[PDB]
DNA sequence: ATCGATGTATATATCTGACACGTGCCTGGAGACTAGGGAGTAATCCCCTTGGCGGTTAAAACGCGGGGGACAGCGCGTACGTGCGTTTAAGCGGTGCTAGAGCTGTCTACGACCAATTGAGCGGCCTCGGCACCGGGATTCTGAT
DNA sequence: ATCAGAATCCCGGTGCCGAGGCCGCTCAATTGGTCGTAGACAGCTCTAGCACCGCTTAAACGCACGTACGCGCTGTCCCCCGCGTTTTAACCGCCAAGGGGATTACTCCCTAGTCTCCAGGCACGTGTCAGATATATACATCGAT
């Protein structure tokens, strides 16, 4: 049974590296996450049915993205988005 | 053997697993190459905000481990997250400390 | 067995902390009976979701997937239980 | 040594805002999800963590009910709740 | 060629209205909220398959997300109209 | 000749079974589910346009607008739950005075 | 002669409750609409049936915002209708 | 470019849509409310609409843009296509 | 002002169970090759969106008088909060057993796919009748008497 | 109760324009065959949900009593309504232009599908330390004077 806990577990130490989380945090987490992949891929799958499209890429998810973020949110995470896209085009 | 596709963009999330998740969810009939890597980068710095409010809010209760009564007050103190989760109920996560003004003495 | 009465359960001292916890000072004493009547209605629909689910999955136990997949359906979402 | 009815009141708010511990105690819940549920199908059988979900769920529907009760009677320039207020609360929530 | 349910629509209500007439807004509004409807049940049914693991959408996906979206009265309603047409055409594909 | 004819409806069961596979519902769709929602899909339509028929007749007209689909839904318990978050275009409200505004 | 202060307010009630028209003059709300979109993306063209579909979604709203406010001011023991009860109106539907 | 278009929805229109709510008698104060209310709901349904038109790559805002958005925020219009 | 009661915060010590680390494995993710079809781009056309002119009239703005409704103050009585003794059942811990969730194996019915056919449904054109607008009499209803 | 006037309802006439019907066409549903696979069913395991007993004790409950607050009444004044007059700009129609949205055709590169392998992540196991509990205690706040 796969679930995001250990990744969840890097970025906390990754962050504050001297804090721990508990298992029911961690669930909470592992549900916020599932949640929110679950509201941008529903949203983009919708945005591509609207278009005629048969494919969901890079522009999709970025206009989910900024759909359901709030404002400074969907900034920032727009942002980070085109840059790890970026670093992977460029290292490929 | 070779390094994985969240080393090679940079992240901690697995690229390949959200990949996967995209191709079995049943949301459309192809997935471009760079569609997991933007949403697994949009997933971390998510959970990287929420870890990071959690933890300023532990530190303030002068506790060293974070528990769901920490999540609830990092959502519900910042207005960008409250309007992200406004219907979202967190088991455990209790009530913020708010009283009306009319019902205090004098 | 079958049940009966249990709504009464919900004693009088279980509402007027709930109130205490949602910042209510001060409460009358017709409250109790809308606020059973409330539970009663939110319970039915979420436990007749719940049952629908699970007679779907062909099982006999309500698994705590199908209680949040039922909060999830009415716009309640509910951390820490899977999902 | 009597306090007057207005400190005791808001202690218990105070006490219950800082806490996080379910409210209703456990059986007498489990026994009246038991009979609601009889009526959809019988001799069902729940796991814990189900009617711990479900008392959650409704912990905090309460909660905000009680917090919007509380919101509209002080909107009447009143303190204590009455039925009219939780009509009109779930009125203008939207519910039936 | 822009398909729509508007010719359906009149079909229905000569049947159960002989004489009543119907402007082009509504069927703008019947054809909007047929295809709302559609989208509801087909996305319930949807995520009905994807929590248990199957990969088919049958009659029974369909009925129990019938019964989850409607109210009760219209979800029994729908069930026996549902159930009456399948039975009617198991019965004569064969047969 | 028609699956419709055959099932004895009037929607397009066809048509309803095309939707069905390019909506990427799922992998695999059975023969009934078709059938099913056309059949759930036309007792709703007839329910409506019944329910639309009877307001529009109340009125003295032989033409169904949207202010008659407006006050059909509000009119019906459980097509208003089933509709509660639905505005209807040019349909109005319903007519509903407070009983504390009327005069002495 | 006059009518009392009441009555004339009681015949607009019953008169724009009975009619389906728009209450929005159309050029005024196009106009507001287009310097609205102006902030978001210059050099933007609207179709006439986007424009009456927003005035059809403005109308719905501001029609069930201005119900709830009488309700919640019929509440308060009042007729009239202030700013206090369009924001409680508000806090209670989730908007605030 | 545009300078105070909030102003163009008049008082008598704010009380013909009062009117309709069932709204007797009206404070001097609402008008800003309802202003204010209008609009931000104005902002954010623009706002959708227009991000779903870039991503059309389309300079024109079509009815189904409206429509799409409308039902993005939980409030469904019916009779305007979709 | 003030001190006593009193709940609540604060500091320390034992434990304990829950969280942080190690290990082995196995299955899901990465590299490579293939085809093919979906998406990007370029040209076209026409329709449908924007802009301007004019009038004219209905609607918005403005002034003013007044009346009725919001609101503040006051009295009262009763309903609710607080405290205390009693009782009741919730909670916890152990033990039982059996129903049923969960996993695996098998196989056959059933649904994807593909090519040919053709007839149902949609776009366009035409017309006539339901409804709307106008107008005028009848009825209702409101307010002052 | 009355009566006059303003508003509404109703009844009939005329018009008009949009709904209903008919016809050509085209492309989307149907049918027939083949083949892979998925899910229905049987069977085995073993987990956990239910039922019970016993002891404890903390929460609920019933009642007595006091007092703070809801509610009704009264007066006041202010500010919103309703109507007459002035102004202005919304709307309709008509014309002109152009630009961009939808369509079609061509191309090429990007992703599904399959194979082969291997390493990372996840149950199982473990140990140790932060926090829960308990206790003592300090401190600030409510209350009565």
């Amino acid at each position: 049974k796969e679930s995001y806990a250990s990744y969840i577990y890097k970025v906390l130490k990754q962050t504050h590296p001297d804090t721990g989380i508990s298992q029911k945090a961690m669930s909470i987490m592992n549900s916020f996450v599932n949640d929110i992949f679950e509201r941008i891929a529903s949203e983009a799958s919708k945005l591509a049915s609207y278009n005629k499209k048969s494919t969901i890429s890079a522009r999709e998810i970025q206009t989910a993205v900024r759909l359901i973020l709030p404002g400074e949110l969907s900034k920032h995470a727009v942002s980070e988005g085109t840059r790890a896209v970026t670093k992977y085009t460029s290292s490929t | 053997a070779s390094t994985s596709r969240s080393s090679k963009a940079g992240l901690t999330f697995p690229v390949g697993r959200v990949h996967r998740l995209l191709r079995r969810g049943n949301y459309a009939q192809r997935i471009g190459s760079g569609a997991p890597v933007y949403l697994t980068a949009v997933l971390e710095y998510l959970a990287a905000e929420i870890l990071e409010l959690a933890g300023n809010a532990a530190r303030d209760n002068k506790k060293s481990r974070i528990i769901p009564r920490h999540l609830q007050l990092a959502i519900r103190n910042d207005e960008e997250l409250n309007k992200l989760l406004g219907h979202v109920t967190i088991a455990q996560g209790g009530v913020l400390p708010n009283i009306q003004s009319e019902l205090l003495p004098k | 067995k079958i049940l009966r009465d249990n709504i009464q359960g919900i004693t009088k001292p279980a509402i007027r902390r709930l109130a205490r916890r949602g910042g209510v000072k001060r409460i009358s004493a017709l409250i109790y009976e809308e606020v059973r009547a409330v539970l009663k209605t939110f319970l039915e629909n979420v436990i007749r979701d719940a049952v629908t689910y699970t007679e779907h999955a062909k099982r006999k136990t309500v698994t705590s997937l199908d209680v949040v997949y039922a909060l999830k359906r009415q716009g309640r979402t509910l951390y820490g239980f899977g999902g | 040594h009597r306090y007057k009815p207005g400190t005791v009141a808001l202690r218990e708010i105070r006490r219950f805002q800082k806490s996080t511990e379910l409210l209703i105690r456990k059986l007498p819940f489990q026994r009246l999800v038991r009979e609601i549920a009889q009526d959809f199908k019988t001799d069902l059988r729940f796991q814990s963590s189900a009617i711990g979900a479900l008392q959650e769920s409704v912990e905090a529907y309460l909660v905000s009910l009680f917090e919007d009760t509380n919101l509209c009677a002080i909107h009447a320039k009143r303190v204590t709740i009455q039925k009219k207020d939780i009509l009109l609360a779930r009125r203008l929530r939207g519910e039936r």
